[PDB]
Parts: structure tokens; sequence; C-alpha cells
């Protein structure tokens, strides 16, 4: 016999995120971030490199691809990336151990992602880069001083 | 009412009450009886349930049994039928483990007056009679033993008192068969070879001696948390219930039992003179608090903060230096051979929330323990150190790696082959990994510039610096400007044909060197170069010699960049550039041998046979890939060997401790797959023929399972 309370893994549950570009019923993203082994980094400094990105998350698992966030109109590093697993296991561990851990020395998050399709790489923020850092106050400088707009 | 109600009010009862856990027992006890009439096949499930998935809260439950069989005698006894029916299931499955809870929950039900005490000496001696099975396992006969041993904790001073010349006769046998037992797969599994300051104990010799201690003290443990002793009046009045004769499950093809286990040693009181007592080796109680915390990790690894809240809430009869046993048990996991019971990983966040949890406190434990562990680099073995390099480094990158360097200044006058001095070296590469070359630079005092990892920058054979006298050197510059120029395979061909053949080297050699360079931004242009030129790559690595030279190019392209070495491998593999046997080769060539002693070197090796793993179907590749690795960790072990005799020097070299000890580490690692080759390798290769000193390591591993 098994027990509900030690199925607690509260780590590997959906955050309340939805990309609103997806082109699908919700029922149908949630069906693929349920089966996803692609992750999605965020709150990455600007000078985050990709080399960087594999040392840490390889520790949870094998890395089957990195595809680093960019600026969508000076094609630069923006804060942001995505790492693709070969299992589920390895992402299950990624959320477990590295979210919310230090990376280029700031604290990342991790996310379930539903999957990478073209134009995902880049940020949807008016100015080119992440939503996030379009209407920003604080001066952060490894994400580029102010908030742009 | 709804089932789901009465499995929290189970699970649940013993946590954070404003009422007393007598009360709650004893509350939980009316509710439970009440709803025997409609819920008592539900009942007996969640109680045999706990009792085998909850074993750190053991005595909460017995005592719960015990106040159910007080009120109900007959429902005590469908319980211990039901308890004795799984125990047979347990075993039966191979799940040793769980079973050895199950049997210190009958062992404590005696303390609850549920069982009588006869009925478990017997049992006992029935468990104790297994070690006189002809032609059976030592781990069989050592299963039944420490179950029988780490019993005793909790019901060794009732059943002593009730029949101690059974008892007397019991511990006779045990310690005849104690004595004689092998212990062969000792060396394979300690962490520190040097018994100073703390031996590395077998565990049974261990868990012998603390029982003898706890014996000699009259049966007398302070730790254990008896709730049962509140409701004496209670409980020194209800029927006890009678087992039968247990008979174990007869050893078959298809049983499978623990591999054998040395106690991780680190701490004693001296280390924490200012705080509690800490309980010594060969108490009991170090034994029961650390088999509690190893069951509290057991069952929320996978809530980190959970976790942590869970080991520093432990609950105990006296107060202990807490704090060292958590950092202990933590890095007894870490270090424990052949595997963790968990992924690595966890166990550096996890000491991140126990020190958010206890700022004031944890964290000099934690950087104490850490000192120790570097001091006693000299003897750890190989694979211990590698999980000591990746959790130390990985720990400093979230704690802007800030570390007093000069408290290891002794490192600077030593051999560079040495433990401490390699072992900086490679923590401090792992570093810039984690980071980049300047900030580890500065991160350092001036005293370990030299030990600092060098400027991961590409070397291109062709460049600026080079000759043009060299080979190939204008169809080199000639590809540059093709690649530029987004050429196809087919064009890449054609300039390759103007390249002299000495399988054509040179045409590899320009063409990896070249490739190499004009993708040396990042590993996505790397690897969709080697994507993009896929053809060049099949057609001129044909063969295995090419294979062979590709590496070869490829290591001298990037030798002071390890990182990239590794993921180009690793792609190369994935899409069959080269194959895993290559690889093999590879590593133990005469281009590697002045990097042979460095980590990267066995994590590409690794990460190698792990992709082969997972290959299904490709079983004979699989048996191959080992092969050929055994195959020349016995050439280049025999060869230094060889030379020893005649040379006349020593064998035990830094270089010697590296080779052995990673032979050794290929069987830890996958000890599991091996297995299956086992015969194939005794036959062929690890024959009576081989030197001692790596014959060796082949039957102390085979020792895990004997
Ligand atoms: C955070 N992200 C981002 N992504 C993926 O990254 C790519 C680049 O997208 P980005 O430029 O970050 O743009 P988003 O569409 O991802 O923008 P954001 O969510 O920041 O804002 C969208 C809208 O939602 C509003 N909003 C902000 N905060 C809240 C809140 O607390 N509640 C509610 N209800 N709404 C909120 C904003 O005002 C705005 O109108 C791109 O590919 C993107 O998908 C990503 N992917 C995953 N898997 N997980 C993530 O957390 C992210």
């Amino acid at each position: 016999g098994l027990l509900k309370a030690l199925r607690s893994d509260s780590y590997v549950e959906l955050s309340q995120y939805r990309d609103q570009h997806f082109r699908g019923d919700n029922e149908e993203q949630e069906k693929l971030l349920k089966k996803s082994c692609t992750l999605y980094v965020g709150n990455l400094s600007f000078y985050t490199t990709e080399e960087q990105i594999y040392e840490l998350f390889s520790k949870s698992g094998d890395i089957k691809k990195i595809i680093m966030g960019l600026d969508k109109m000076k094609k630069t590093a923006c804060g942001f990336c995505f790492v693709e697993y070969y299992s589920r296991a390895d992402a299950e561990n990624a959320m477990r151990y590295i979210n919310g851990t230090r990376l280029d020395d700031r604290i990342i998050r991790t996310d379930w992602d539903a999957g990478f399709k073209e134009g995902r790489q880049y940020g949807r923020g008016r100015s080119g880069g992440q939503v996030r850092d379009e209407y920003r106050q604080d001066y952060d400088a490894g994400r580029g001083g102010y908030g742009k707009l | 009412e709804t089932e789901d109600h009465l499995e929290s009010l189970i699970c649940k009862v013993g946590e954070k009450s404003a009422c007393s856990l007598e009360s709650n027992l004893e509350g939980l006890a009316g509710v439970l009886e009440a709803d025997l009439p409609n819920y008592k096949s539900k009942i007996l499930r969640l109680l045999c349930t706990v009792a085998r998935l909850l074993p750190e809260k053991l005595t909460i439950y017995t005592t719960l049994v015990g106040l159910l069989n007080a009120r109900n005698y007959n429902f005590g006894g469908e319980f211990v039928e039901a308890m004795i029916r799984q125990l047979k299931e347990s075993l039966k499955a191979n799940n040793y483990n769980e079973a050895v809870y199950l049997v210190r929950f009958l062992s404590d039900l005696v303390n609850c007056h549920v069982i009588a005490a006869p009925s478990m000496v017997a049992m006992f001696e029935n468990f104790v009679s297994v070690t006189q099975e002809e032609d059976v396992p030592q781990v069989r006969r050592d299963w039944y033993v420490y179950a029988f041993l780490s019993s005793l904790p909790w019901v060794g001073k009732e059943l002593y008192e009730k029949k101690d010349a059974e008892m007397d006769r019991i511990f006779a046998n045990t310690e005849s068969y104690l004595k004689r037992r092998q212990k062969t797969h000792v060396p394979m599994l300690q962490v520190w070879t040097a018994d100073k300051p703390h031996p590395q104990e077998e565990y049974l010799d261990c868990l012998w001696a603390q029982i003898q201690k706890l014996k000699k003290d009259r049966w007398q443990e302070r730790h254990i948390l008896r709730p049962y002793l509140a409701f004496d009046s209670i409980l020194c009045e209800a029927l006890q219930h009678n087992l039968p004769p247990f008979t174990p499950p007869p050893h078959t093809e298809d049983s499978v039992y623990p591999m054998p286990r040395v106690i991780f040693r680190m701490f004693d009181y001296t280390d924490d003179p200012e705080g509690p007592v800490m309980p010594g080796s060969h108490s009991v109680e170090r034994f029961v608090i650390e088999e509690n915390l190893h069951c509290i990790i057991k069952s929320h690894w996978k809530e980190r903060k959970t976790c942590a809240a869970q080991l520093v809430s432990y609950p105990g009869k006296n107060k202990i230096p807490l704090n060292y046993h958590i950092v202990e048990v933590i890095f007894a996991e870490l270090f424990q051979l052949p595997a963790p019971p968990h992924i690595d990983v966890m166990y550096t966040t996890l000491l991140i929330e126990l020190c958010k949890l206890q700022p004031g406190s944890l964290p000099q434990v934690l950087a104490q323990a850490t000192e120790m562990l570097y001091m006693r680099l000299d003897t750890m073995n190989t694979t211990c150190v590698d999980r000591f390099i990746n959790w130390f480094s990985h720990h400093l990158s979230n704690f802007q790696f800030r570390w007093s360097w000069e408290d290891w200044s002794d490192c600077l006058s030593q051999d560079p082959e040495s433990p401490k001095p390699k072992f900086v070296r490679e923590v401090l590469e792992k570093c810039m990994r984690l980071s980049y070359h300047q900030r580890i630079l500065d991160i350092v005092p001036p005293t370990f510039s030299a030990l600092c990892p060098s400027n991961p920058t590409c070397i291109y054979k062709y460049g600026d610096e080079s000759s043009n006298s060299l080979p190939g050197h204008s169809v080199a510059l000639c590809l540059a400007v093709a690649f530029k120029s987004k050429a196809t395979n087919d064009e890449i061909f054609s300039i390759l044909k103007d390249v002299p053949n000495p399988f054509n080297p040179l045409k590899i050699e320009v063409f990896v060197q070249t490739l190499l360079h004009l993708a040396a931004k990042s590993f996505s242009h790397s690897f969709s170069a080697l994507a993009k030129f896929h053809e060049v790559f099949k057609t001129l690595a044909e063969s295995d010699e090419g294979k062979l030279h590709v590496l070869r190019v490829m290591f001298e392209v990037w030798r002071n960049h390890p990182q990239m070495i590794a993921v180009l491998v690793d792609k190369m593999i994935r899409t069959q550039i080269v194959d895993c046997a290559a690889v093999a080769n590879w590593i133990f060539s005469s281009e590697l041998s002045r990097d042979f002693t460095r980590l990267f070197v066995w994590e590409i090796l690794h990460s190698t046979i792990r992709k082969m793993n997972k290959h299904v179907g490709a079983q004979s590749e699989q048996k191959n890939l080992f092969l050929v690795i055994f195959q020349r960790f016995i050439m280049i072990l025999t060869e230094h060997l060889v030379r020893c005799e005649t040379d006349g020097t020593s064998v035990l070299t830094p270089w010697y401790k590296n080779c052995i000890e990673r032979l050794q580490q290929i069987f830890l690692q996958h000890h599991q797959i091996i297995q299956q080759y086992m015969v194939t390798l005794e036959n062929l290769l690890f024959t009576a023929e081989l030197d001692p000193h790596i014959l060796a390591v082949f039957q102390q591993f085979c020792a895990l399972q004997a």
C-alpha cells in the first residue's frame, strides 16, 4: 500500500504562466506541459553564456539543446533561455534542485515549457527585450541598467 | 466516512499539535475503534502501510496499535497476521530494506504488550539460523543478522529479561558467524583507507560493537522516544498474541539481497566541545539517530524545503548536536559507495535550505566539516573526491565564490600530483565553468595563481603565427574562405582533394582544425557546424582510424577547453561521427596520457558509457565497450607494475592511485549492468593469471553480491 502524503512533489507542478501566443486550446497547452522535457529559465544576466547554462543544468541530466533568448531587435542576449533534456525525469530534477539557485550570481527561476517553436526565442517587449524589462523601475546592472521604456 | 479522512488522521498523528502526543494517540485510538465495524479492512491496510513506509515514526504507531489491541484483542490479532503476510510478501519481492522496518515494528510491538516476547525470541532464532544454511550468498546471511541486531535497540531489553538463556545462545551463534565472515568488499566501500582519526567500519562489525555496549549497559539507551511508557496502566493489562513459527523464505535464483556497507564517520564529541555531548561511534544512539535522519530524507527528498524542516525538527529523548548529525548524514549519503541514495545535486541544495533555516548555526558546522574533509584528502577514494569537488564548487557558486583559501596554503608546497593541490585545481576549474576565467583569477590569493585554470582559448594550427611550410597550409586557409562563404558539402570535398595522402590523416586534420576554429564562438556554433558538414565527417572518419584521428585533432584544437572537449565528444557520438569504442580508445591514448588523471577525462568516459547503456538492442556493442575499457586498464596497469618490478620503484605512486581507483570506479558506477557480463569477464579478462593488484579490484566487486 501507498500514502498520498509521500507523493508530494510541489516543485514539479505547473505554474500560473501560460504562453499567450500558443496556437491552441489551453487544455492542449497543459497537455504538452505535463509531458515536456523543455524548461524556460528566467532572470538570467545578459552576460550569462550558453556554456555556463550547460555546466549548471547538466547536474540533473544530459542536455539535448539550449536556446538563448534574444532581443527581437538588436539580436543580443536579453535574459532568458530554454533548456531541453532528453528525458522528463532529468527535467523534473532540474525543477526540484536547480530552480531558485544561483547562476552567474543571480537567483534564476525555471518553468515547464510546452516546447520550442521558431520566434519564441525573442523578447516580446515593445523595445525588443523581455516584457518584464519594458516598464521596469529598478537599476539592474546585469540586465541592462534601467527598464527601457 | 471517506477513507481519505481515515488516512489523513493516521498519517498526521504525531505531528505539530497543541495537544500532547499521548492525548492525540488516545483520541485516534477512539476514532479508529468506532469505525471498526465498517472500515476494519481499510484500517488494517493503512496501519500496515505506515509500519513499512514511515519507520522514522515507528514508536508512534506501535503505541497506537498497542492501545487498539487493549481495546480489541481480535483486531490486534488480525493486524499482526496482516503484518506477517506483508513481511513474507516483501521478502518475496526482494524488498529487504522495507522488510527490516516491518521486523522492527513487530519487535517494538512487544514493548506495547501486543506480541509475547517468547514469540519474537523464536523468530529471531530462525533468523540467525539462516547463517547455518548451506550454499547461499553471504549477503543473505548478513541481512537476517542485520534485521535481528538492528531491532535490539527497541526490544533488546525486554527479550533479554524474559529469555536471557535463549538470547545468550543466539548471541553466541551470531558472534561466531560474524567472526568467519568474508571482508573482501571493505576496501572497495571505504571513503578513506586511513583508520585515523576515524576508522571507516564494516556495518555489521560496527552494529555488533554497538549492541555489545548496549548489553553491557544493561540494555539502557537514552534516545529513543517511547510513547507507550505513558500508557503502562492500559497496556500492562492487554492480552499478548503469540506469533506462529516463522520460516524464512528459501533462497532462490531470483533472490537479490542488499549490498554490504561501510559506516561513514567524520565527527566525535571533540569536534563540538561547547555543545551537547555527541553519542560515540559505538553507541546505539549514534545508530538510531543516523538511521532516523536517513529515513527522514528518504521520505522527503523530493521537497527540499520540507526535507530541511523535517531534519531540523527531529525529536529526541536527550539533546544531541543535531546540526553535526545532520551534516554528517548528508555527507554519508553523498559519499556512499557504490552510489548515493538520491541524485547528487539534491544534497547541494538541501544543504543550502538548511543554511537558510539555521543561519546562526548550520553554516559554521558546514565550514568546519569542509575543512576536515579537505585535511583528510590523502586517503579519500577517488569517486568520493569527485563528488566532493562537484559539491564544493557548486556550493561556492551560490555564495559569490567566497572562501578563505589561505587556510589551505599547505598545498602550495606539495607535489602537484598530490590529493590536496589537485583538489584545489579541479575545484577552481569547476568554478570557472560556472563563471569565467577572470572571475576565478580575482577570487583567490596571488599565492594560488598557479593553481588557477588556464584561459580556455582555442588553438588553430594554421593561424597567423603558423608558417606556410606546414602540410595542407594552403588547403586550410582555402577551407576558411569556403566556410565563411557558406560552401556546400560537395564544395568542401572538392577543396580537400588538393591534399596529399600520407583513410587520409591530413585531410581530417585541416578540415577539423579549420571547421572548429570558425565555430569557436559558442557550443551552438560548433554543434551546428558538425551538423551542417555531417556528410564530410562520416566520409572522412568512416574507419576506426578516422574516428580516432578526428578526436586526436579535436583535442589538439581544444586542449585548453575541457568543457568544450566533452560536449563535442557527446555530440559526435549521438550523431554517429564517432562511436563509444573510439572514444574509449582515445581516452587511453598517448596524446591524453598527460591529462589521464584529470577529472574531465573520466567524466567524458562515463557519459559515453551511459549513452551506450540507454541504447536498446545494441547489447553486443555494450559488452564490447566494457571489454575494451577493462582491456586497456589491464594493459596500462600491468605495464606500470612490470616496470616497477624491474626499475625497483614503489608501486604506490599518485598516478597509480588514480588509475587503480578509476578502474574501481567503472565497477562502482555501473555495478548493476556489468553484473550480466560478470561471467565473461572472469573467463577472458580477470583470470587468475592477472597481477593480484588488478585481480583484487574484480574480486572486491564480486564481493558486493557474494
Ligand atoms: C516569463 N516567461 C517568458 N517565457 C517565454 O519567453 C519568450 C519571451 O517572452 P517574454 O518577452 O518574456 O514575454 P511573455 O509573453 O512571456 O510576457 P509576460 O508573461 O512577462 O507577460 C504577459 C502578459 O501578462 C501580464 N502579467 C504579468 N504579470 C502577471 C501576473 O502576475 N498575472 C497576470 N494575470 N498577468 C500578468 C503582463 O502585463 C502581460 O500583459 C516567449 O517564448 C515566452 O513564451 C516563458 N515561457 C515559460 N514557459 N514560462 C515563463 O514563465 C515564461
